[PDB]
């Protein structure tokens, strides 16, 4: 009936930084019962919000053994491919998802908000015709986790 | 009264929620 795995917590590192920067993020969880399997942990860029065609998987890993117990790790992983973004989504907000996954079946969904912005006011206010993504800056809204669980079968 | 999602914050929500879930601001 429990999920043998709930996610306590994820703190978002070096932030903000430059777009070029690796995401890093320390997450917790609780193995309430041991797994037999290792737990799938991707992180997912949206390259753009019209379609989820431009989704970036930044990394995936296999995460192990999970005995019952207080587990941490700190996830990273190579900033998107800039030259798979539409131009029209790369200044301004879109979201960067963490997911996991217990045999094939995804149970957590946690979804912040990163607001891709330059930070001369020059470039600011006169952006260039297409985006210099060496200088621009990723502000992930860390302060605003979106969490969202789902059930599935852990047998 | 209540405002009102632009397509590209809509289209974002919908990522986040991923199958259908509810969304929850942090983790507990």
């Amino acid at each position: 009936a429990m999920a043998k795995v709930q996610v306590n917590n994820v703190v978002v590192l070096d932030n903000p930084s430059p777009f070029y920067n690796p995401f890093q993020f320390e997450i917790t969880f609780e193995c309430i019962e041991d797994l037999s399997e290792d737990l799938e942990w991707k992180i997912i860029y949206v390259g753009s919000a019209e379609s989820e065609e431009y989704d970036q998987v930044l990394d995936s890993v296999l995460v192990g053994p999970v005995p019952a117990g207080r587990h941490m790790f700190v996830f990273q992983a190579d900033a998107p491919n800039p030259g798979l973004i539409p131009d029209a989504d790369a200044v301004g907000v879109t979201v960067v998802l963490i997911t996991c996954t217990y045999r094939g079946q995804e149970f957590i969904r946690v979804g912040y908000y990163v607001n891709n912005e330059y930070t001369e006011t020059e470039l600011r206010e006169n952006p260039p015709v297409k985006p210099d993504f060496s200088k621009l800056q990723r502000n992930i809204l860390a302060s605003n986790p979106r969490v969202t669980r789902f059930h599935i079968n852990w047998e | 009264a209540m405002g009102t999602l632009t397509p590209k914050e809509a289209e974002l929500a919908r990522r986040i929620r991923g199958a259908g879930g509810r969304t929850l601001n942090g983790f507990g």
